[PDB]
């Protein structure tokens, strides 16, 4: 695989986002950690997929509703900002106020 | 020419008159005072002030200090004040107006060249932690304590060995040369307490001499009267502190006795509250004695829904004690009582116990000292209300009573006030930028010595710092060479002038403790209060002149579920 | 409930107070734009930017600290200065004057 | 005998005639020169040639080389060629004929007892990189920018703070000493730039007689044309360089005040197409002239459909500026034209830019600076086709003119190019194994003063070093007192000359910077075009010769999604 | 008073003529002797019987241990006993019973105050293990091969270069000075070997000055009659040893010609059976000379049903062999054999074979050298029964057999036997304690030089170190310094005297080898077998004076399965 | 999400349940670490959910039973522990001889 430190690293991101997604599905409303990895897990997979990066500034806002997450959460998160590799290399995908 | 508050405080933080909640806790502070000079703050970026000729000036580096925190919001034992702190020599320089004094008013803190620059409007600097009671089970409890908030950590121990799973003690000579020399890879200040418990002086006089800094008397290894007293008369011509853990089993006698055998000297009772170790059922009593600085170690605080089941199976595992031998289980209700460890929240309250601690891997939690110490405050508020001596409407009163327990307070016990424990000028800067939000919880910054030891740090990378994963990294102040300009390594004074850093080629900066056996009850900001405690022998009922003192268990905590992944 | 949140207590603050103040009229003659900081000596901005750099000597922009003004190109507007304090003497930007005024 | 072509390649690798993919570009070398002579070709294994008598000597240490590295297709500025490459005491001994003189016939390596043998049949081997826009972020950095295949990295910064996260300053004497210490942890070699944003010269002397190499002059500590000057002048005397990012703002003055301000003195400009920062619209225009080293930093190479997308956010957060601040949005569409991000990628390819680099965490990628200067020329093969300066139907100038990017010129610009920068013999041995279907993304070898230090490793556990997990893992070369012997600090003459190394008692080995002051454009490798190129101020558009220049967006790019896992 | 034997196991652990299963093998070891008097062990924790004035002393640091392991079940080459173990200095003090003089009858081993404490009541504690068959790829398998149970680590290597992927060589006198600095920083004894195949005497004597403690001759390199005379003939004048990897093609000559090459002359033979390489088929019958040492390698021990699918293709990759070149190929089933695959493992059991070592990452584990050890002697007992050394019902003398295999005779063939090997007074205190479910497998603590180096640890914030995830993670004694001072370099004598220590600035302690060419299969503890072995040339057969020796293949083992994740 | 040293440790834990969890859903017999992830990180997700210390001390003996795992598991896990943000803060649960 010859993985370099930032592709293990996301594997962080990735594992997390396993986390949040099973809570989710169970019912509860996700704290803050679990926001921002399943957010960001999912911009990851837009890349992979071949979205642009226009698209998913957008896309990102509609993962995770106010009454989806604990109180505060929301304002905790003015924005999330992740990178991966999309068919035309890296590039930085920023989603303000994702939650709302 | 004018702007609104709210414009102002989006942009350099809040102002006087303005209030911050602490994290998700009822807490709120409200700013005292700000020493700026309204329209001449400093801030960074394109096209700001921070720039040759404007807020930066022409000096040369001995005319300026080296970093500048901008528009902090100062939460300290002494105020809670809007001002920017100038860091020179690794040490707080002062705490004022910085900028360029050719063209601005009142600059205390000038700008020049050599000056780094850390962007605070918004967020709230304070000193960093001091645990004085870790177990060095492993190296790994340093980074976790540092994560947290704490740049000091004072114990002992040589590594997951059954000594050191139940003590506080760095045994002898040649362990402790060789944490000595291991603490050198360690990005936090650093003591050691030898093993105290021996009725032979020379025994200990060795220990202080080989480099440590207290003494651990634990029932362990013995906690008699005749031990207490042997470790009190070299303490008290060493000028080093003793920590103690008293006979919970009454063997040799009972906490009258103990305090008998103290006789009047200095000595830091370690889990005064009992549940971590201690005369039964009484031990909590000693916080009303002016020779006695009593602190709390963490997982009794505050008292929730929880505390009780959890407590009984944790006591085992530590001590090395046997769940099917009689003996070794009938004390677990003897040294698990609910009245002792919901009177503990209150006794911090009124400022009758003056430390907070974690007891690191053997009864505590080495990353929640900061959190816990917050979560027994906003419970408090909850309870009681406002305390006497508040003013205005805020907590500021209880917020500076409660961050001295685990800042000033540990450090005035330990004799190395005199290096940190605070923000004052000439004092190491060890100091923590934490965002509101995660006040108490999750750091946005911790500065060792000057510079960045460890912060959130997002994708390598990416094209900004904050792409995810965002996640704790050590940074330059924790590498190499950096890191010993950075740290302390707490000396005895014996050690000091027998060359003992020299001989163990230590290669991080040296400070000695002074004054462990002149502090007093009385010494200990906010929280000098000496009640007329008594404890029912029966009923283990905690009462204060006759009242009696008590509280409820909570069943959900703020600084818990909304911040943490597991 | 908002955690970290701020209650800022309603108001304005005054900025600069106690300090002699002139506006000047200036028009950027450049054909590119031309943004000016709080704390930069006005009298030697851009050399486009025409207006009395005589009456802006020791002067720069009573604006909050941090905040710019902006000049399209062609942009004419009247603008608001505060005098420098501290030891009122400049260094730098243009050079022009390089010690006390 | 005689053995035909396809079975000596998969052998001993292509020879003389064959060509190579790069990757999975379009990008195409051919062998041009094979140094061996056919039949004593040198192979490592068993019953191969290296053996005692055979192609192995009976010379001492003295006589012999350390390392030899197999086989090799070197890819350098100078050429493209297959040799054995001789490795000793940590510099590159000889690109020739390796083997025993006792039986083969032009030996020019000699292999002996003393001699560790690197098969390279097959791979491509080239110069480590080297990045000269570094902001010190994060320590983390360098081992993203190592596994990339960079082994020099030169920036300032002291950790993620306000400063660093915008500018490559290490601001004043104690920082400086602070990271020159912490350097000595670092895989890489570093040399640091120090804040040339003042109007008193001695106040960056003093930063240079404390170590930096060069002095960074950027517009957050305002790059007016007295501190532009200024640093110009001390530059002159200490034979430092300086590295700009001009007044986006113009307010100094334009683009040709900011010139005149230089006066035709030697100067880096950094991203000189102007979106990482420089006078809008037309900084670029700076590459037309001599005394101008021009870089580019990564972030816009090359232009693809989602590169200004991306950027409008990426500027607030390094620069800290504020989004509801009208006049700190202002300037985005302002520094942000797809005008110039076009014309970029073009002026590369006709060799107008000479340099590439990151820009760390500021706006730029450290571990991507080699990977996107190669996407770049392959693009512009694509669209523009072979260069004036081709010969035969290979791409070979092509590739000679933008390796050269990464390597040499960043090495002549800064000063090391004595030390660093080439395949030459006498310079250190920082060589980059790459497997042809991995070049430019994944190495399959990272050598550093002679030593491997990083590696893809298998299972650590495993039979073989094969089995996965593979991924990048420290190697010898990274580890302590081996790591110091194999890296180097790069000091200033003035730092070298004050012992500020035996001062800070650095543990690595010493380089000194030289030639600052003296290269010009015209020394820039296989890049010394000097365009009469136009910038029209309100359709931002470039022109060189009255032609207008431009290109198109790339949909997908290769050494992307076929390697990465995210 | 009275106990029973059950009450008294779980308590302190078995005594006189108890048994043990270790871990889930078949083997049963039984305590042969107790150093107690009962009644008066000692226990630490709350209550128990270590405190002061009881169980502990008043004596000084001098006068008694810096630490103690109580109660420890020793498994040794020379018994199977209960016993307190001392440790002063680093070194083995004492096994005895250890206490309070002044209280407690038959002390030998004195706990003061300066003594730690480790509980080892119920645990198995074993000396370091010890492999002379490491390939130095990778610094990652030094902490592989610490957390199994290996504290001392013997072979070659530079990295991941082809040379070291082949054989364990570190080639001259740059690349060995390299190594002995990166092995300060490894936390592991560590002697390096150097490449031993040259005709010319001074290219070796230069290896060795140096500082390698021994020459590898192999194969890859040439392992002719005249390169192996040549070194033998040095080893003879610097007092080193010799590891041989012979002619597999037997291109030189036969096994026959490679033994009259050695002529009779001290040699350790590594991969004895062959698979590993050597002369095919009959490199086996080595192990009947009185001057050989003689070692396996451990991918084929045990013998089991996937052994001989997997070999295959391992040993191309390591020996950089290719597939499609038919003779590449051919000698793989020359070097694949059933027969003596299978023969191997009887040998071992019989004491013809002495040793057992990885082979890392060259066709061999780093972490299962002990585990395949444990494996092998599982197998044997339930294919071959009680060997007829066996006194009493358990299986204690084939433990001692066995134990020795990877402790004490590696030591004493490469000549630190008086440095490291065995639990005995004065060597160093490289010891591991397990718990006897994971015995061989997964060991409780890894001690080095007297401190703790790695361990199991929970979660670093739990209140006990318990909680889960529990994994390895890197003590106290694996620290910077503290590292140092707990760890040993072994020099050649000539090195030592040349002052190559000093000169590198080599850190930590520094041991010298000797007594290398005086060992003979004599002197092999409990395997001094020397058989009159033979090999049919056609079939493979191994008979020993003519009985067939074979066994059959495992399909399933002990140690494997219920013990890992993966 | 500004992951503290422990919280990442945990997502170890959670990585090694999915493991044992797949494994178990094949109807393998569950080996010692196994064993030991599948019912820890059981009790995490208690935790998570606002479940009693006193109740998953409980809860924790039902995940696996001696028929489901290896032969000498049950014995060599005399008792499981672990700890999580329980919506009180971190507690302990310990689960004595949690496989009958
Ligand atoms: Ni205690
Ligand atoms: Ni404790
Ligand atoms: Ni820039
Ligand atoms: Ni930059
Ligand atoms: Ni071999
Ligand atoms: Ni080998």
């Amino acid at each position: 695989m010859e993985l370099t430190p930032r592709e293990k690293d996301k594997l962080l991101l990735f594992t997390a986002a396993l986390v949040a997604e099973r809570r989710l599905a169970r019912g509860l409303k996700l704290n803050y950690p679990e926001s921002v990895a399943l957010i960001s897990a999912f911009i990851m997979e837009g890349a992979r997929d071949g979205k642009s990066v226009a698209s998913l500034m957008e896309e990102g806002r509609h993962v995770l509703t106010r009454e989806q997450v604990m109180e505060g959460v929301p304002e905790m998160i003015p924005d999330i900002q992740v990178e991966a590799t999309f068919p035309d290399g890296s590039k930085l995908v920023t989603v303000h106020n994702p939650i709302i | 020419s004018n702007i609104s508050r709210q414009a102002y405080a989006d942009m350099f933080g809040p102002t006087v008159g303005d209030k911050v909640r602490l994290a998700d806790t009822e807490l709120w502070i409200e700013v005292e005072d700000d020493l700026t000079t309204y329209g001449e703050e400093v801030k960074f970026g394109g096209g700001k002030v921070i720039r040759d000729g404007m807020g930066q000036g022409q000096m040369l580096a001995a005319d300026c200090v080296d970093l500048v925190l901008t528009n902090a919001l100062i939460v300290d034992h002494w105020g809670i004040v809007k001002a920017d702190i100038g860091v020179k020599d690794g040490r707080i320089f002062a705490i004022g107006k910085a900028g360029n004094p050719d063209i601005q008013p009142n600059v205390t803190i000038p700008i020049g060249a050599a000056t780094e620059v850390i962007a605070a409007e918004g967020k709230i600097v304070t000193a960093g932690g001091i645990d004085t009671h870790i177990h060095w089970i492993c190296p790994q409890q340093a980074e976790e304590a540092l994560v947290s908030g704490v740049t000091t950590m004072v114990g002992g121990g040589t590594g997951p060995a059954a000594g050191t799973h139940a003590t506080t003690c760095t045994p002898g000579p040649w362990y402790i040369s060789r944490m000595l020399q291991a603490a050198d890879s360690l990005p936090v200040n650093i003591g050691l307490l030898g093993k105290g418990n021996v009725s032979q002086p020379d025994a200990l006089r060795e220990q202080v001499a080989a480099g440590v800094i207290g003494l651990k008397i634990h029932e362990d290894w013995g906690a008699t009267p005749a031990a207490i007293d042997c470790a009190l008369t070299v303490a008290d011509e060493m000028d080093i502190q003793v920590a103690l853990h008293s006979d919970t089993l009454n063997e040799s006698g009972f906490v009258e006795d103990t305090l008998a055998a103290i006789g009047g000297r200095t000595i830091h009772t370690f889990h005064t509250e009992g549940a971590g170790g201690g005369h039964a059922p009484d031990i909590i009593t000693a916080c009303a004695h002016p020779n006695i600085l009593p602190s709390s170690t963490n997982p009794t605080l505050p008292y929730t829904l929880n505390t009780i089941d959890e407590h009984l199976d944790m006591l085992m595992v530590c001590h090395h004690l046997d769940p099917d031998i009689a003996e070794d289980v009938a004390f677990a209700e003897s040294r698990i009582r609910r009245e002792t460890i919901a009177a503990e929240d209150v006794l911090h309250d009124l400022g009758a116990f003056s430390l907070t601690s974690s007891d690191s891997q053997a009864m505590g939690r080495v990353g929640e000292v900061i959190l816990r110490t917050w979560q027994v405050a906003h419970r408090m508020k909850v309870q009681r209300g406002a305390l006497a001596e508040e003013t205005g409407d805020n907590d500021n009163f209880r917020v500076k009573r409660y961050i001295a327990k685990y800042t000033i307070n540990p450090a005035l016990t330990h004799g190395i006030a005199h290096e940190v424990g605070s923000i004052e000028v000439g004092k190491l800067a060890d100091l923590v930028v934490w965002s509101p939000a995660f006040f108490g919880v999750k750091p946005a910054t911790v500065i060792k010595g000057g510079m960045i030891a460890i912060a959130p740090m997002g994708d390598i990378n990416a094209s900004i710092p904050t792409p995810q994963p965002v996640h704790y990294r050590p940074m330059f102040g924790a590498l190499g060479s950096a890191r010993h300009h950075c740290r302390l390594t707490f000396l005895s004074q014996a050690a000091a002038a027998n060359g003992v850093a020299e001989r163990l080629n230590l290669r991080s900066a040296i400070a000695v403790v002074k004054g462990c056996r002149t502090v007093q009850k009385a010494d200990m900001v906010h929280n000098s209060l000496q009640p007329n405690i008594t404890v029912d022998a029966q009923t283990y009922e905690v009462r204060v002149d006759g009242e009696l003192i008590t509280s409820e268990p909570a069943d959900v905590l703020p600084m818990a579920q909304r911040y943490f992944l597991f | 409930m908002i955690p970290g949140e701020y209650h800022v207590k309603p108001g304005q603050i005054a900025l600069n107070t106690g300090r002699a103040t002139c506006r000047v009229v200036v028009e950027n003659h450049g054909d590119r734009p031309i943004q000016v900081g709080s704390h930069y000596h006005f009298a030697e901005v851009n050399p486009a930017l025409k207006f009395d750099r005589q009456q802006a000597a020791g002067y720069r922009l009573n604006i909050p600290a941090g905040t710019a003004v902006r000049f399209e190109p062609g942009q004419k507007r009247e603008v608001e200065l505060v005098a420098f304090a501290g030891h009122r003497a400049v260094f730098g930007f243009r050079g022009e004057v390089m010690g006390p005024l």
